[PDB]
């Protein structure tokens, strides 16, 4: 599995609506290309992918 | 690279998992995976 | 989207309006006036010759 | 690159938007966009 270190998060835009009204970007550095499983550990926000 | 990894041509040293070939996206440097599919 | 602004009544003056909304890049509108006409309503009284 | 982006030739890794073609500006490194327009 890939290795992720020094992961920082920021939000580009947000608008609380019924639709998926929000975009966030994650920056990181790895050692090889691959596929990861992403998740939100709370109930305030629900992801899409 | 790994057994489950294929390279984007001999001229490029990057290697990507085989599940990314012909996936509808240009995962390689210049869409080499989607070539001839 | 609904927006409102004011623009000076000077012929040939290039007016630039800025539209900024969440979730979209800002837009710049260019508005200009080329000719204005002002016509009073008239009622005749008589003619002379 | 993206569908709306056209590369400045195979030797260049920079892609410019299609609206930049035949506009009288040499956006490419050697102005390949306006050639044979
Ligand atoms: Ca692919
Ligand atoms: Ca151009």
């Amino acid at each position: 599995a890939p290795t992720i270190i020094d992961l920082t998060c920021t939000v580009a835009t947000c608008t609380h609506s019924s639709d998926f009204g929000g975009v966030l970007t994650l920056t990181y550095k790895t050692d090889k290309n691959g596929d990861c499983s992403v998740h939100s550990h709370s109930n305030v926000a629900t992801l899409q992918e | 690279c790994r057994i489950h990894e294929i390279s984007c041509g001999a001229h490029s040293t990057q290697c990507i998992p085989v599940s990314w070939r012909c996936d509808g996206e240009n995962d390689c440097d210049s869409g080499e995976d989607e070539e001839n599919c | 989207y609904e927006h409102s602004t004011v623009m000076p009544n000077v012929v040939g003056f290039p007016y630039k309006a800025h539209i900024e909304r969440p979730g979209y890049s800002p837009l710049t509108l260019q508005m200009q006036v080329v000719e204005t006409s002002l016509e009073p309503t008239l009622n005749l009284e008589y003619i002379t010759c």
